[PDB]
RNA sequence: AGAGUGUAGCUUAAAAGCACCCAACUUACACUUAGGAGAUUCAAUUGACGCUCUGA
């Protein structure tokens, strides 16, 4: 059960567009996080 | 009127607590205060994350003391929240745990660090 | 000109009143009474109830708060009563039910507002 | 220090004038409806399973604890005990691509 | 919530000095599952509940209310009116038989009786006209 | 009596990779999705790429394209990590990635000289020997690895007490932090399992409840 | 094999009232407003379909 609290929103009433971007930290493991300019994969050095 | 029966029928104080360390005694054993920080990079997996933590204890009936976030770090931010807790019971420990284990969505980390 | 209970200023809700009218939301039903000062329930519609139950989709909406008020006031205006006290808490004034339920009965034909006593 | 950064951007707040245009129609709003409800269906569903798991091994520890009462007298007073171990305790979250 | 315990405190019997004391079957349920079934089926009825503009008609609701729980709330207007402490010295009854008189206004209309109406005795100048669904009888005013 | 002392283990893998979503958590999801969009407020991805255009057209009438297609070639170079590197196997019990969706759970045949029963791991205890040091010293004694697993509280989970005499079959709980899990063919026969194999491998009412104990989720 | 038996979670409720979930105000919780889902295990007080416990 890891899609409970993930089915989100943001609730607040200033916040601008987010987008579903992947990102990887250092091995290789993607995880959508609310960002901007679509990026689509990321990667820290 | 006190010398009537019905003396102290309206007294309400009594109902009321109108007013830390941890208590492991002889049987009845239960942590201190504690400290669930929650680390993510979207406002909403921290944020609802953080309230399904809070109605979870809510529907254990845990004494839940603040439910406050810290600042973030310019990274990218790192997103934070603090949620209090006081008060398990030997098993509640491990039934209490193992749900917050078996209920992360993606990707955030947890604490289960102490105060101050 | 018989007499309101004029006092009970300190607690809610008022006596001063001849007829009241009183909602009763429960979790599965929308409910409204009417009583007398005694606590003599003069006129209930409720939705616990199978000629009117059967009628609706949900037995908890504004749809049969109302239902439950076109029936009332329809039931009130056959009782002969014309005028109640309806004295709401304010976050249930402010309510769509019960704005729509006080509509449903001034448009009825029962005014939620008593004549005064005459001394 | 009390600093957070619940603030509100200063930059939202002039541009605001993107969308002035938020119209649906009557079918997507009722589609809309089916899935407010039946999605409180499924989440009123799944903690209905979440107390079911709740309860049921709770009531398996509690009676863990009374066949280990009745089996050692000196066990169950330890059984009790605190671990020390818990105190910096960590767990990260799941991923979608293991290494 | 306090309201609620509160009033059902303020109804329980009590051994001290209070305000009261000086002012003082199964085929129906199967049919009803059913047609209630049959009732919510309609995703136009749905549509119409969750808009909040459905109506309700109120001649069946009357009807119908008049066969199923008619009787016991005129038992609660002739328990209000002291139709049962004056026209019986308490002794209460059940008015079973859904009764109908109303008075005939001109030729057009006519005035219902109900249960704690208020008729003119212009319109009560003549005996009314009385229809009841049932089969002897002696009416009594 | 003469009490059989036995403790035991049950061994909890947590799940790497996250599960997939309800085609209805699909429409809930993209639901709030755009609920999302349609009170969101002027981000300036949009405003550069809107009133550029806007900008740009009143220029020729006197790119975030090239920045997007960037974006979307990157996303197309990158490979992801396969969630399923389970139906490839379909047969590697013995592997610790037979699943990676869900919790795994330890579990080994054995033979006894009057028994020959597959079994949540076990172990033989000492009144000398703490309950918790029991669970530690079944850590390392059957895989021969270098796990690295983790413990909750001295609290039980399953208890399960079989006789021929007496003995107690105590099931504890623990959680793998990381694990060296040297020589994953060994001559045991540990199996992972879920939910649904721990009724396909264990009968007895004393072994097919070993469930309402694990968390089904 | 036998015993206790049996309303949706609970009810010395008789198809109800609390509990329960979603959405909004909330950092959050709570309140409130809007909506949602619910059962008398089957046959004539009784027998047999299901749960628990006592055994092998």
């Amino acid at each position: 059960d890891s899609s409970r609290a993930s089915l989100t929103r943001v609730h607040r009433q200033a916040y601008a567009r987010l987008y579903p971007v992947l990102l990887v930290k250092q091995d290789g493991s993607t995880i959508h996080i609310r960002y901007r300019e679509p990026r689509r994969m990321l990667a820290m050095p | 009127y006190k010398t009537k029966p019905t003396h102290g029928i309206g007294k309400y104080k009594h109902l009321i607590k109108a007013e830390v360390r941890a208590i492991n005694l002889g049987t009845d054993y239960e942590y201190g205060v504690l400290n669930i920080h929650l680390t993510a990079y979207d406002m909403t997996l921290a944020e609802s994350y953080a309230q399904y933590v809070h109605n979870l204890c809510n529907s254990l009936s845990i004494k839940v003391e603040e439910s406050y976030a810290m600042p973030t770090k310019t990274i990218l931010t790192t997103h934070e929240r603090v949620v209090q807790i006081s008060g398990l019971s030997a098993t509640f420990a491990e039934i209490f745990l193992e749900i917050i284990q078996s209920s992360l969505p993606e990707g955030v980390r947890l604490s289960v660090k102490e105060h101050t | 000109v018989a007499r309101k209970e004029r006092g009970w200023r300190t607690v809610f809700p008022s006596r001063e009143f001849w007829h009241r009218l009183r909602v009763i939301r429960t979790q599965h039903h929308v409910e409204a009474l009417v009583e007398h000062q005694n606590g003599k329930v003069v006129v209930s519609a409720s939705t616990r109830e199978w000629a009117i139950k059967k009628h609706l989709y949900s037995t908890r909406n504004v749809v049969a708060c109302e239902s439950i008020g076109r029936v009332l006031a329809q039931r009130c205006l056959e009782a002969g009563i014309n005028f109640m006290v309806y004295q709401p808490t304010p976050w249930e004034a402010a309510s769509d039910s019960m704005k729509r339920l006080q509509s449903a009965m001034t448009e009825g034909g029962v005014v939620l507002r008593e004549p005064q006593r005459i001394y | 220090i009390p600093i957070e950064d619940f603030i509100t951007p200063l930059k939202f707040l002039d541009k605001a004038r993107e969308r002035p245009q938020v119209e649906l129609t009557f079918e997507e709003t009722e589609r809309r409806a089916l899935l407010l409800k039946k999605w409180s269906l499924y989440k009123q569903q799944e903690r209905k399973m979440e107390r079911d798991t709740i309860r049921a091994m709770l009531e398996a520890q509690q009676e863990a604890l009374e066949e280990l009462q009745l089996e050692s007298p000196k066990l169950h007073a330890e059984a009790i005990k605190r671990d020390p171990n818990l105190f910096p305790f960590e767990k990260e979250g799941p991923h979608y691509t293991p290494p | 919530r306090y309201r609620r315990r509160a009033e059902q405190e303020a109804q329980a019997p009590h051994w001290w000095r209070t305000y009261r004391e000086y002012f003082g079957r199964t085929q129906q349920l199967l049919e009803r599952k059913q047609a209630i079934q049959e009732l919510r089926a309609n995703v136009e009825e749905e549509r119409a509940a969750r808009l909040r503009t459905a109506s309700v008609p109120l001649d069946a609701v009357r009807a119908e209310w008049e066969r199923t729980c008619g009787p016991y709330h005129k038992q609660r207007l002739a328990e209000y009116y002291g139709l049962y402490r004056d026209l019986f010295h308490g002794a209460t009854f059940v008015p079973r038989v859904p009764l109908h008189v109303a008075y005939a206004v001109g030729e057009d209309d006519l005035m219902p009786v109900y249960c704690g109406n208020e008729v003119t005795p212009t319109e009560a100048a003549q005996a009314p006209e009385v229809t009841y669904e049932a089969e002897l009888w002696t009416l009594l005013l | 009596s003469p009490w059989r002392l036995l403790g035991a283990l049950c061994l909890q893998r947590p799940p790497v990779v996250s599960k997939p979503l309800t085609p209805l958590q699909e429409e809930m999801a993209s639901l709030l999705q755009q609920i999302e969009i349609e009170r969101s407020l002027y981000s300036d991805h949009e405003l550069r790429a809107l009133d550029e255009n806007q900008r740009l057209a009143k220029k020729k009438a006197d790119l975030a394209q090239d920045l997007e297609d960037m974006w979307e070639q990157k996303f197309l170079q990158f490979k992801l990590g396969a969630r399923i590197t389970e139906a490839d196997e379909k047969n590697d019990r013995t592997s610790l990635n037979r699943k990676l969706d869900r919790n795994l759970v330890l579990l080994v045949r054995e033979k006894f000289g009057d028994q020959d029963v597959w079994i949540l791991p076990q172990a033989e205890w000492q009144p000398g020997e703490t309950l918790r040091g029991t669970a530690e010293r079944t850590l390392a004694t059957l895989s021969e690895n270098n796990m690295e697993a983790k413990f909750l509280g001295n609290a039980p989970c399953g208890h399960y007490t079989f006789k021929f005499l007496g003995a107690k079959v105590f099931f504890f709980k623990a959680l793998l932090l990381t694990g060296d899990f040297s020589q994953a063919g060994n001559k045991g026969h540990h199996v992972w399992v879920t939910k649904d194999e721990l009724g396909d491998y264990l009968k007895p009412k004393y072994l097919a409840q070993v469930r309402r104990f694990v968390s089904d989720l």
